[PDB]
RNA sequence: CCAUCAUUAAGUUGGGCACUCUAAGUUGACUGCCGGUGACAAACCGGAGGAAGGUGGGGAUGACGUCAAAUCAUCAUGCCCCUUAUGAUUUGGGCUACACACGUGCUACAAUGGACAAUACAAAGGGCAGCGAAACCGCGAGGUCAAGCAAAUCCCAUAAAGUUGUUCUCAGUUCGGAUUGUAGUCUGCAACUCGACUACAUGAAGCUGGAAUCGCUAGUAAUCGUAGAUCAGCAUGCUACGG
């Protein structure tokens, strides 16, 4: 819906929170966000087109969108294997130590 | 040669079939500008190769076996070095100190693991 | 505490993913190759004691 | 370390029909995280075993999408 | 490491397109792992350019560098222990700095980008004729240790 | 004292290996029957003193290859315990029909098995010199290769060895190709380890 | 492929690889046999541990092949070169066919 | 394993093309050896025969000696205690922990290349229903069960990367790829604990990361990995060695 013109627009959905491997994985690699759009790049029925990937829960900081808080009621289970994200710094057991560390 | 002649370096075997002729780019009859970008590595070893003018002399025909990808290639010149002796004597007295005559300079020299060569401490623990 | 704890694959045994396929004579319970139930160097020791020929150097 | 077999708990699963669709115990015998989490879990209570003994922690009826391994906290971890 | 002490080192070998090493040691540089790809491309994309911005090739006007880089003439003082004792020396090519390849002017890949296929073009024709630019193959390496006179 | 145990000196001119085997199937059960029965002979054969270490197994018709040539343990009279292991080692291996026996020639120059007819001259600690302890100085200039000798069995509760030395000469004395191999046995200290490292040279 | 009958380095298999030539020209056949071959080895995969020690390496080398010729002709009148009994007791001559 | 035999399927089959590649052991090797500034106080260099060079060069074992240093929670145990358990045993748990001070195996911000397929090749080492090829089952997993002959070959494999050429303009950009319903996909009552597929609904950073740390001078890293033994259903680890 507010994809970014005047450039490539494969940098829409890489690097957003909440949603991860369908940003570059289903958004961008399955789905099409433009990887060759200059300043004039169809941007009169195209850019109506590829709005209906904003259309489901809550998208990409756009929180009334796409992807996010499906995982709310599943929040409260009083459970460790899914805390890679769901709780996305990963406290999932696993470590924050000396060399463990590449990624959040 | 018709026959196992001394075709041989860098992970490289060489049925070396001396078909008098055309000396030309015979390994697997292909080119090497982009398909070795690189493009260093063909040409330069022209003091043992082109020297003896083995190119409307012999071809080389090696069957080739062995080293990685990055390992095999550049042995048809050995392939023609014992080729120069019965294909062109023409530059035989560079080939006693270097050349075609007895062996090849460089090959696998298999890893020796915990040293590079001659007195080195890169950066590792140390320098 | 003296012989037969060991004796679990020597026995029908349940779980060996502990993999008590080992050498011969001496400590080893988990984690070498497979062939004399007990130990680890005698994959060595005990294949020298006529299974398998012998072994050189020669002066590097 | 696999990823076979959704297992309710195959001879406690014949008991979850009463545990389940009654509410199951709170502080007994049991692991309180292996058998798996689904919304059809809603209401029933469970004893998580450490070894001191089995602390009631609950199965409430958000429990819907989760997954289990810390099925006894392993470190309790404060340390430094 | 004393009571054994230091000898001298290695070097490079020149290319049968104009029999120079000064362009070998640089693709040296970047020489990556036999896999010199381009590589290749990068040194014809950076050495080129003092033959190319300067009329004249490797010998001529790329000499006005390539005479001043790893040494015949640099810098150098013997067993004096903690003094100043500076005085000029003339050298061999075992420890080096002016006339074939070593320390300042010639940056080639310094321009604002986070690139090597274009800032190797950018930042090279600085050593014309041997005046300075950024640091890779000589300047600042003839000026050291003429200083002090009176409160010396 | 930070040495490791060898066991192979120079193996490729001297050093050889008797390897002969063929019990193919069954790593864990047919080779057992030919490994676990090393483990039935060193209480029976009454200080054995004996030479090297030449096992084979012809074929899978396993008859027992251990010699131990001090002869009347191993042969009877004329089959009597070779024809009994015919019966009895049918249990150790399939047949195991007339175990052989070697005749031992100066079994002291042996370098390698040697190490029991030394630990069984001092381990006695009474008279362990002379009633025992004769044939270190029986066998000793026999013209082995290997010239190391010492011994450290239970001598006051000692935890090392011996040598004897003095002092001159000259020689090149390079050599690549020699024979020798290690000793290690079960005293007790009874409070810090010692496993008597025993060798003589003949 | 790569001759043993039991007989394994050029001090023992100058006999084997040398008698290949020979012993393949025995009994019933009109084969197509001695091949010499690169070699093969074997690794005693050790270390010297129960809880913790280990580590330590060397020179190996190591040679045991069982052979596989191609003596596969036969004649079942005219002796020549497949079927002498060549030390099949003692000697392990896998000798594969 | 053709270079031409022809009946080039090259059944590499009739013979044996197949001297060679094939699959090439032996022994060529040993400055065995000349001229020297070598002054002899010599061999190595200069050479020069060697397939190999000056041991052609390496891949298990290391003294006189054993600190008995992890391991009586391995076995042959000195010794006890437990002899309705401290033996235990099962599975109920986890034992793969989880702020960790440390750590390592595998990583992108590239344009020698991010995805795509190929260029093609494999040494390896495996097998008794084998690999799973082959169709197959895939961008995601990869079963299906025989295949090949118990395997000189067979399967592995299109291996792959490197390279073709870009994708992009060297950003934080298909960069690049974990997470919960996933299938439980490969899968055995029992995985969701005690994998991941890159795949969909599920961001994890990052500007070449700082000084430092700590491996790589030749088929090894880079290029990437292919087989094998643990994996009673768990590998990236490990070992064999590859274009």
């Amino acid at each position: 819906v507010d994809i970014p013109r005047e450039k490539r627009v494969v940098i829409s959905l890489t690097y957003i929170y909440g949603i991860g491997t369908s940003t570059a994985q289903k958004i961008l690699e399955e789905a099409n966000v433009s990887a060759d759009t200059r300043v004039k790049d169809l941007t009169d029925d195209e850019l109506g087109r590829i709005r209906e990937v904003v259309d489901g829960y809550k998208v990409e900081g756009d929180l009334r969108r796409e992807t996010n808080l499906n995982i709310k009621r599943l929040m409260e289970i009083s459970s460790y294997r899914g805390i890679r994200h769901r709780r996305g710094l990963p406290v999932r057991g696993q470590k924050t130590k000396n060399n463990a560390r590449t990624r959040k | 040669v018709e026959y196992r002649g001394t075709g041989r370096r860098k992970n490289s075997v060489a049925r070396v079939r001396l078909v008098p002729g055309e000396g030309n780019i015979t390994v697997n009859n292909r080119d090497v500008r982009e398909y070795l970008p690189f493009e260093s590595l063909i040409l330069d070893l022209n003091q043992p190769f082109d020297v003896t003018e083995t190119k409307g002399n012999y071809d080389v025909l090696v069957n080739v076996h062995g080293g990685g990808f990055t390992g095999q290639a550049q042995a048809i010149r050995h392939g023609i070095a014992r080729a120069l002796l019965e294909a062109d004597p023409e530059y035989r007295g560079s080939l006693k100190r270097a050349g075609l005559l007895t062996r090849d300079p460089r090959m696998k020299e298999r890893k020796k693991p915990g040293l590079k060569a001659a007195r080195r401490s890169p950066q590792f623990s140390k320098r | 505490a003296k012989t037969s704890m060991v004796a679990k694959q020597q026995k029908k045994q349940k779980y060996a993913v502990r993999e008590y396929t080992r050498c011969e004579r001496c400590g080893r319970p988990h984690s070498v190759y497979r062939k004399f139930k007990l130990c680890r160097i005698c994959f060595r020791e005990l294949a020298y004691k006529g299974q398998i020929p012998g072994v050189r150097k020669a002066s590097w | 370390s696999i990823k076979k077999g959704p297992f309710v708990d195959e001879h406690l699963m014949k008991k979850v029909e009463a545990q389940e669709g009654s509410e199951k115990k709170q502080v007994i015998k049991t692991w309180s995280r292996r058998s798996t989490i689904f919304p059809n879990f809603i209401g029933h209570t469970f004893a998580v075993y450490d070894g001191r003994k089995h602390v009631p922690v609950y199965v409430t009826e958000d429990m819907v999408g989760h997954k289990l391994g810390e099925f006894a906290p392993t470190r309790t971890f404060k340390g430094h | 490491m004393p009571r054994k002490g230091s000898v001298p080192k290695r070097d490079v070998l020149p290319d049968p397109i104009h029999n120079s090493k000064l362009v070998t040691k640089l693709i040296n540089k970047i020489m990556l792992d036999g896999k010199r790809g381009t590589a290749q491309r990068i040194l014809y994309s950076a050495f080129d350019l003092v033959e190319q911005r300067s009329g004249r090739d490797a010998l001529e006007v790329f000499e006005e560098a390539i005479n001043n880089i790893m040494p015949v003439l640099e810098v150098k003082a013997r067993r004096v222990g903690g003094s100043n004792y500076q005085v000029p020396v003339e050298v061999r090519p075992e420890r080096r700095t002016t006339l074939g390849l070593r320390w300042l002017v010639n940056y080639a890949r310094l321009r604002g980008e986070k690139t090597m296929e274009d800032r190797l073009a950018n930042e090279i024709l600085d050593a014309a004729n041997n005046t300075g630019g950024a640091v890779k193959k000589r300047e600042d390496t003839h000026k050291m240790a003429e200083a002090n006179k009176a409160f010396a | 004292g930070q040495k490791i145990n060898p066991i192979g000196l120079r193996v490729g001119i001297i050093r050889d290996w008797e390897a002969k085997w063929y019990a193919e199937k069954d790593f864990a059960s047919l080779l057992h029957e030919d490994l676990k029965i090393r483990k039935f002979i060193d209480n029976e054969l009454k200080e054995a003193s004996v030479s090297h270490v030449e096992i084979e197994r012809a074929a899978n018709r396993i008859n027992i290859a251990i010699h131990t040539g001090k002869p009347g343990m191993v042969i009877g009279k004329g089959g009597s315990e070779i024809e009994k292991l015919r019966n009895k080692l049918n249990a150790l291996t399939d047949k195991k029909v007339h175990i052989n026996v070697i005749e031992i020639k100066k079994v002291d120059l042996d370098a390698r098995l040697v190490a029991e007819n030394i630990a069984r001259q001092l381990e006695n600690r009474a008279s362990f010199r002379r009633v025992q302890k004769q044939a270190i100085t029986r066998a000793m200039k026999l013209g082995a290769k290997g010239i190391k000798t010492q011994v450290s069995g239970r001598l006051g509760g000692a935890d090392i060895a011996r040598a004897e030395q003095y002092s001159e000469g000259t020689v090149p004395l390079h050599t690549l190709r020699a024979d020798i191999d290690y000793a290690h046995a079960e005293a007790d200290t009874t409070y810090g380890k010692l496993g008597v490292k025993v060798w003589i040279y003949r | 492929i790569r001759i043993r009958l039991k007989a394994y380095d050029h001090r023992v298999i100058d006999q084997s690889a040398e008698k290949i030539v020979e012993t393949a020209k025995r009994s019933g056949a009109d084969v197509s046999g001695p091949i010499p071959l690169p070699t093969e080895k074997s690794v005693y995969t050790i270390i010297r541990a129960v809880h913790k020690y280990k580590d330590s390496r060397e020179q190996f080398e190591q040679r045991t092949h069982k052979r596989l010729i191609d003596i596969v002709n036969p004649t079942p009148k005219t002796v020549d070169a497949l079927m002498g009994l060549n030390l099949p007791s003692g000697v392990d001559i896998e000798i594969k066919l």
